[PDB]
């Protein structure tokens, strides 16, 4: 879910 | 000894996405005030360190990559995000892990990423923390540090356990495996139950539940009086609803094997 | 330098459900002809050696469960693949690597891997052979396995490039990138030579982007250093075979490895  | 438990070693993350990673850091590098911003040959030493690391170079990291690492952890809280995945990546590297988690100087990092735990924090970096964290117990020292430091991490990580985001459940539920690692290699098991105890009762994503029975499983496997003390505190009780759970399977299995042990 | 190339040690395939695993032996061993079926010993053995390399532990397996663990991967075709899964994650293990990879008994493991990889066999088990072959890399005794047999294995492997699925295609990538990682350390002509075929053999066919990267990365790792494979390359047309790659938005990580490989042919 962090990227990017 | 079964398929789940006991584990001999730490569970890391170890996914490796460093176009991306380099990526969002020059990107959000360039959103920060020109006085924070990372120079253009900062950002190539830390675009070395992920070379060094991605490649499995025997070349080692240098002082100079390991200051500019730091500084970049440093940085404001809404942009340090990929700079804490380049140090969860890096972490578990000999030469990463000696330099940040050393006797004389591991407090200071440790205190600085616990920092960032804070429930108020923004969960990227939250995440990020606790996976680094993870990833730290590969190396000697990074063990060491974790042990002297249980107090505030393991007080710092149940504090997380609410809502339901499911990747920071996982890494909670990785850290208190870890740690049960530690303490089977050993002879504290009684904090380190309380801990598994606690998320576990709270957790709902099932990778999560499973990495705890395993950390479970782990922390009384092969010791008499850690069995005993499970048994005692009925702990069969607590973990029984486990073994009707369908899917993943590996859940039920490795909660009737803990049953089979209490 | 670049976060691409050039790779240093072996690309693994490290994932692992032993509870998947061991399911779906259990299950297929039910169906196995009277003759060919694994004993109820037979399954805790092979158990016992998944607990050991899941666990990570410090014990070996022994001789007895390693002899268990060849009769499991010469069960029947249709049923043989969750064997070969331990055998995929059991293989890194050095004392494993060592006893199904040495000298004296190597080439009767890889012929059998081999034979798994005929396209007109099952591809469950072509997979499965290829990513246990990826995997025996990290070994020292594999590794001199995969030199010695290096002609054989590519050509068999080679040809599964026609109606093969993506994992196939990532798998084959693997291998040829894990075999560049060894002609880098050490330049291999003739080496060289048939895994630049197996690259662009493959990228002829490939769609698959992460089968995709790992082909430009096995390249980058050939290519490094070493003036002779790239005119080699050249002679192939891989220059200008990679060349669609540097259009490629998503992932970025194939159009920016595509990059450097470019400026170095
Ligand atoms: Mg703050």
């Amino acid at each position: 879910d962090l990227y990017g | 000894m079964n398929i789940y438990f006991p584990k001999k070693e730490a569970v890391t993350f170890d996914q490796a996405n460093p176009t991306q990673i380099l990526g969002k850091l020059k990107e959000l590098n360039g959103t920060a005030p020109e006085e924070k911003k990372l120079t253009e040959d900062d950002l190539i030493l830390l675009e070395k360190i992920l070379s060094l690391i991605c490649n499995s170079s025997s070349e080692k990291p240098t002082v100079q990559q390991l200051q500019i690492l730091w500084k970049a952890i440093n940085c404001p809280e809404d942009i340090v995000f990929p700079a804490l995945d380049i140090l969860r990546l890096s972490i578990k590297h000999p030469s990463v892990n000696e330099n940040f988690c050393n006797e004389k100087e591991g407090a200071q990092f440790s205190s600085h990423l616990i920092n960032l735990l804070n429930p108020k924090g923004k969960p990227a970096n939250q995440l990020l923390a606790l996976r680094t964290f993870c990833n730290c117990f590969v190396g000697q020292a990074g063990q060491k540090l974790m042990m002297s430091q249980r107090e505030s991490l393991m007080s710092h990580a149940i504090e997380l356990k609410s809502g339901s985001n499911k990747n920071i459940h996982i890494a909670l539920a990785t850290l208190a495996l870890n740690y049960s690692v530690c303490f089977h290699k050993d002879h504290g098991k009684a904090q380190c139950l309380s801990l598994i105890s606690t998320i576990l009762e709270v957790v709902q994503d099932l990778e999560a539940t499973f990495r705890l029975l395993v950390a479970l499983g782990t922390l009384i496997s092969d010791d008499s009086n850690a069995v005993q003390l499970a048994k005692s505190l009925g702990v069969d009780s607590q973990i029984k609803k486990y073994s009707s759970v369908s899917e993943p399977a590996k859940v039920s299995e490795c909660c009737r094997f803990i049953l089979n042990l209490l």
